[PDB]
């Protein structure tokens, strides 16, 4: 798992975000935490997935947004992976980031 | 309904734990995601309590913006409160 801009600490501990990414296996162990790490590589490379915004509270963040799953990963100043989750425009927090960037 | 209100009272209340929190409010706003008839009220308290529990981290290194257990607490009392879901 901890390869690239991966760990296995990091995914563990933000594998409650895997649901978001179409995996929806409640349990949580090698294999699943593999799954979460291909979802989100996944959507980085979609074609329809661009850079858009910041994670304010971590610095130099960027935050990449798929438009079709209205999902959001945020990739650290240093290209680790943050954390990453779906995107709700019928909330106030969601249509703040569509306008602004702002996550 | 209201799962993320009543797992922050549940968390407020100390019957769960941070941890136990934090992951849980995952799952149900997963849930009552895209629900129609739903509050908006009721609806954003539950995307402050899901952004929350997002700066919680129990590792004693956590980054300067992350929180730990009491932090979450008064986040999340303060987060009710501002919705007034107390």
């Amino acid at each position: 798992l901890d390869s690239g801009r991966f760990s296995r600490k990091q995914l563990d501990k933000k594998y409650k975000h895997a649901g978001d990414f179409g995996i929806s296996d409640t349990k949580k162990n090698r294999e699943t935490l593999t799954k979460f790490r291909d979802a989100i590589e996944e959507h980085l490379s979609d074609k329809d997935t661009v850079e858009k915004g910041t994670y304010r509270r971590e610095k130099g963040s960027k935050v990449y947004f798929n438009p079709n799953t209205m999902n959001v990963v945020i990739i650290k100043s240093n290209g680790e992976f943050l954390s990453g989750w779906k995107i709700n425009p019928d909330a106030d927090n969601g249509r703040i980031y569509l306008e602004t960037g702002e996550l | 309904k209201m799962a993320m209100i009543d797992l922050a009272k549940l968390f407020l209340a100390s019957k769960i734990t941070a941890i136990e929190f934090s992951e849980r409010i995952c799952v149900e706003r997963r849930r009552l995601y895209g629900v129609k008839d739903l509050s908006p009220n009721i609806l954003n308290c539950g995307e402050e309590l899901f952004m929350a529990a997002e700066r919680f981290e129990p590792d004693a290194d956590r980054a300067n913006y992350e929180i730990d257990d009491n932090g979450l607490k008064v986040e999340v009392r303060s987060i009710l409160e501002k919705f007034k879901l107390h």
